[PDB]
RNA sequence: CCUUCUCAAACAUUCUGUUUGGUAGUGAGUGAUACUCUUUGGAGUUAACUUGAAAUUGCUGGCCUUUAGGCGAACAAUGUUCUUAAA
């Protein structure tokens, strides 16, 4: 495991970093890196793996977001067959009984035809965080979200599933969401040795609660991958070591 | 006074020098093309150069192709003065990934990342904050 | 011009004949005891008569505007490219009525006005606006400046 | 001709398309042979099936050797054909659009279906239809080539043409030799095209096949059967 | 003389448009009149004197089907069958052959029936059936 | 002037739940903290911001095969050739 008075500290003591008088905003977000051996599935890995983790930073980026310039927002990506069954009121009740709320659904017709046009469709991805799309869109997105959708973590889309059964259940899409929003976040899977996970502004929660969350994540991508080690920041701030596997060096050269 | 060189602006995606010269051609026989290219990844930089043989030639095809609407935009080529030459392009291919052998035996780079760490402790009591570890 | 009549064949009004079969369609639904209610987006549709074309401007509200060149009353049509150059709208000289009038359900039009358009093709239009200020604003505006004809035939 | 600059453009983007989805079909067909499934879409395949929004029913494929009668379909808008499906149809000899075949179905004919799926139509074609078929339809080859044959066709055992029916069907003795036997077929178009009546049909039957032909481009599409004797009740 | 045209006034250009007519509420609210067609639509419906497209199609579908319901020597001169008289048919073939074609076509009926499992098939039929629909005609 | 992989399995019965696999990009520019290795050649990654599908020359990676193709498939592999969308 990780010793977790070493990250108690890490956090606290980056909030001392921060605590001396968009950059301005982006000075107290928190990302973790980790380098690892051949990190690569020797290929580009745009799926994003959904790691448990036990607070949920998504209702503090509400609260705060309400304050910010930036409002957050839900996008749903659902086929032409679910969004003609599925409506908004329907998920509405559903998710104000756990108090959040989607903002659009759209449709792979709708990306394909309202939104052929690298302005339009680069400002309507922009203004959102969260994208969700059904698993089985989500192989078919790349040449519709454009590239720069992808270049970030908010703009690539999250993997999430309607279908139970044969026939999808809008139970299934209802406890979905619950799973991807409030206990799972998002971790891309780019090239090299290198691989970064974002936390978020120092602001939202707890150090203690950061630091929880930091051990769990990694502590789930030690079982995943070796590990060479564990390398968490501020983006702004230098860089801290808390933990590392010496052997995993071993055996990226062999 | 101008030349046969030619800068065309604002190529479709997906038409390449193979598809210029197949049309440039029709107006008549061109000395050169040559489209302008990226590096790592084959994709369009959307212009390019020809090169006719005959000025004359040369002002017609400007002519009629200035403002050429086509695959939903507009197409836009400009005749060359006479002092121009055409430098310094290539037909640059998509550049796959290498994995070149890790040169150091176990043991060097064994020392190597607890210097590192070590090293990436030192630099935290300079940037620096109380640390243990 | 061709692009231009893609783009318009999208945005064909509807016909009476497809009007009215909506209205039964409605008035059917309408019919039940249980009967269904529904509140329905506005309609997207060029427009193209002349009193009509010439109020869209004066507003503005034309995104684009179409002039057929063949009008027996060319006294018609001869204020609307100045109009729209003072304005501003992006017009544009079509040439020939009667084509206008297959794209409006009609025998002739001789003016094809349009002003809003659906997010899927706001972009086209934009983008063909700057090609039309590149086609024709630019290129004739000179030969627009002078006298035409006097050549013996 | 002075050609144009937008179909270059529509057949360059198609071949692109075609290229990528013929080249996710090789990866995937070559890692499944090869029996190396680690990270791919599917361990297994399907077969779809239209009939009468229409209902879609699809099933996982068997390996049983299957009788079907191909029929191929015009290709897509814009595309010039690329190499590979250029030889897997000429083997098939289906150039000269309007042209079916008679086809055994094993796993080793399979993959090939992914390859030339977006120009052609499969289905499961009834005693009926085949009768039709080769009662009204069907030549061979010129002047001598057509008797010799038939005696070679003796030696395997086979006179009064209804039992090439009956073997076709069967499968039990030889279809190659059958299939060999009937190289060349032809079907008539539907439409008889250009005309003002009849341009309503072509409209008719482009948004009809719109409904019913499906592009999955995935590499794991399932295959897409129709009710041949209707497509036969129309085309015969 | 002639001078070309000076662009004086026309290089101003107006930010504004002429007349600042207020905006009539109708272009917001969806047509009254069309609703006022739908209920004349729906009162005649109600009083039955305008059929549903839907029934409407049923009647035809039925009506279709109860318009159409409701409604108040020489072949032994030709042997055909292994028989002998065609044996006079290869002796002259090639004068039958010689012949006109107006005489082949019914000289050339007649050829040697070999046994039950071949029928040559058909060549001559479909046009003596389009000669006689022709003699009628 | 074309249209974008719009699902697979296993376990389990909770009126649907759990796990696993499936996604090559629109080009250009700004740019923090940096990460590893390479053996100095730099290579693969990293915050996030801009943009009317914008527009000017960033010189020639490496391996393999054939006469262009794979490195996201090795006895692996690809070319532009469908006519009732004509004339």
């Amino acid at each position: 495991a990780i010793p977790r008075e070493r990250v108690i500290k890490a956090v606290n003591e980056l909030i001392k970093f921060t605590s001396k008088p968009e950059e301005e905003l982006k000075k107290d977000l928190q990302l973790i890196v980790v380098n690892n051996k051949s990190f690569t599935g020797t290929s580009k890995s745009f799926k994003l793996k959904l790691l448990n983790v036990k607070h949920s930073f998504y209702k503090p980026w509400k609260e705060a977001s309400a304050t910010a310039v930036k409002d957050f927002k839900v996008l749903l990506i659902l086929k032409d067959s679910d969004i003609k069954k599925v409506s908004e009121d329907d998920l509405f009740d559903q998710l104000d009984s756990e108090g959040i709320k989607v903002d659009e659904i759209i449709c792979g017709k709708d990306l394909k035809t309202v939104y052929k046009a690298y302005e339009a469709r680069n400002a309507f991805i922009s203004q959102f965080s969260l994208i969700l799309a059904d698993d089985s869109i989500v192989t078919s997105l790349p040449k519709l979200m454009g590239g720069k959708a992808y270049n970030k973590v908010e703009t690539t889309p999250i993997s999430i599933r309607t279908h139970a059964n044969k026939e999808f259940s809008l139970t299934t899409l209802t406890n979905n969401i619950k799973k991807v929003y409030m206990n799972q976040l998002p971790v891309k899977l780019p090239r090299g040795t290198t691989l970064n996970v974002h936390l978020g502004n120092l602001e939202w929660l707890r150090p203690e609660e950061f630091v929880d969350n930091v051990e769990l994540i990694s502590e789930q991508l030690i079982k995943a991958y070796q590990i060479r080690s564990i390398f968490i920041k501020t983006n702004r701030s230098p860089v801290l070591p808390l933990y590392y596997n010496q052997d995993v060096l071993d055996e990226l050269e062999a | 006074e101008y030349s046969g060189i030619i800068y065309v602006s604002r190529l479709p995606h997906g038409f390449h020098e193979k598809e210029l010269s197949k049309y440039f051609a029709q107006f008549g026989d061109l000395k050169e093309v040559r489209l302008a290219r990226n590096k790592k990844t084959g994709n369009s930089r959307h212009y390019g150069f020809l090169e006719f043989v005959n000025k004359e030639d040369a002002m017609i095809a400007q002519e009629s192709m200035n403002n050429y609407l086509l695959m939903g935009h507009l197409l836009q080529v400009r005749v060359l003065p006479k002092g121009a030459k055409i430098e310094k392009l290539y037909k640059y291919k998509k550049r796959v990934l290498v994995e070149k052998g890790i040169t150091k035996p176990v043991k060097q780079l064994k020392d190597n990342m607890k210097q590192k760490h070590e090293e990436r402790i030192k630099k935290l009591a300079k940037s620096g904050i109380e640390f243990k570890w | 011009a061709a692009e231009t009549f893609k783009l318009f064949n999208k945005y064909r009004p509807e016909t009476a004949a497809e009007k009215k079969e909506r209205l039964t369609k409605e008035a059917a639904a309408v019919a039940e005891g249980k009967s269904k209610q529904d509140a329905s987006p506005k309609p997207y549709a060029v427009k193209y008569g002349l009193n009509h074309v010439v109020a869209l401007i004066e507003n503005k509200k034309a995104k684009l505007v179409l002039i057929a060149n063949d009008v027996d009353p060319i006294e018609l049509v001869v204020f609307l490219p100045a109009l729209c150059k003072k304005m501003g709208v992006p017009y544009a000289i079509v040439k020939g009525k009667a084509r206008l009038g297959t794209l409006v359900n009609q025998k002739t039009s001789a003016v094809a006005a349009l002003t809003e358009v659906r997010a899927e093709d706001e972009a086209a239009l934009a983008k063909l606006v700057s090609t039309i200020d590149a086609n024709f604003a630019d290129k004739y505006d000179e030969v627009k400046k002078h006298w035409g004809g006097g050549i013996l035939g | 001709k002075f050609v144009r600059a937008e179909s270059i453009v529509a057949k360059t983007l198609a071949t692109s398309r075609e290229k990528e989805r013929i080249k996710r079909v090789s990866i995937l067909e070559d890692k499944k042979a090869k029996n190396e499934t680690q990270h791919i879409a599917s361990g297994k395949d399907f077969i779809l099936k239209i009939t009468e929004g229409l209902i879609r029913e699809k099933t996982t494929y068997d390996g049983k050797p299957a009788l079907l009668f191909i029929v191929r379909v015009r290709g897509p808008l814009a595309v010039n054909i690329p190499n590979k499906a250029f030889k897997i149809l000429s083997l098939l000899r289906l150039v000269e659009t309007n042209t079916g075949v008679f086809v055994k179905l094993t796993k080793n004919v399979y993959p090939l279906l992914k390859v030339i799926a977006p120009y052609v139509v499969i289905g499961k074609p009834s005693l009926s239809s085949i009768r039709s078929l080769i009662q009204k339809r069907g030549r061979i080859i010129v002047l001598n080539d057509n008797n010799i044959v038939e005696e070679q066709l003796g030696d395997h055992g086979i006179i009064c043409v209804e039992d090439i029916i009956h073997e076709i069907a069967t499968m039990g003795e030889s279809f190659s030799v059958c299939n060999f036997f009937l190289q060349p077929f032809k079907l008539n178009r539907e439409v008889s095209g250009f005309g003002s009546l009849n341009r309503l049909r072509k409209i008719k039957q482009r948004e009809a096949e719109s409904r019913t032909r499906q592009f999955s481009n995935a590499a794991t599409a399932p295959v897409i059967e129709v009710d041949i004797d209707s497509l036969l009740a129309k085309l015969n | 003389p002639y001078e070309p045209l000076i662009d004086w006034f026309t290089r101003h250009e107006e930010v504004m448009p002429l007349t600042a007519v207020p905006e009539p509420k109708r272009r917001f609210v969806p047509s009254k009149n069309e609703a006022k067609r739908v209920m004349k639509i729906v009162r005649a419906i109600r009083e039955g004197r305008i059929i549903p497209p839907k029934k409407l199609k049923e009647m035809k579908e039925k009506e279709k089907i109860e318009n159409y319901q409701y409604d108040l020597p020489p072949t032994n001169e030709e042997s055909y069958n292994p028989p002998e008289e065609y044996l006079l048919s290869p002796e002259e073939k090639e004068a039958w052959e010689n012949t006109e074609y107006s005489e082949r076509e019914r000289n050339f009926i007649p050829q040697k029936y070999s046994a039950l499992r071949k029928v040559p098939g058909y060549g001559e039929s479909i046009r003596e059936r389009f000669e006689r629909s022709l003699d009628l005609y």
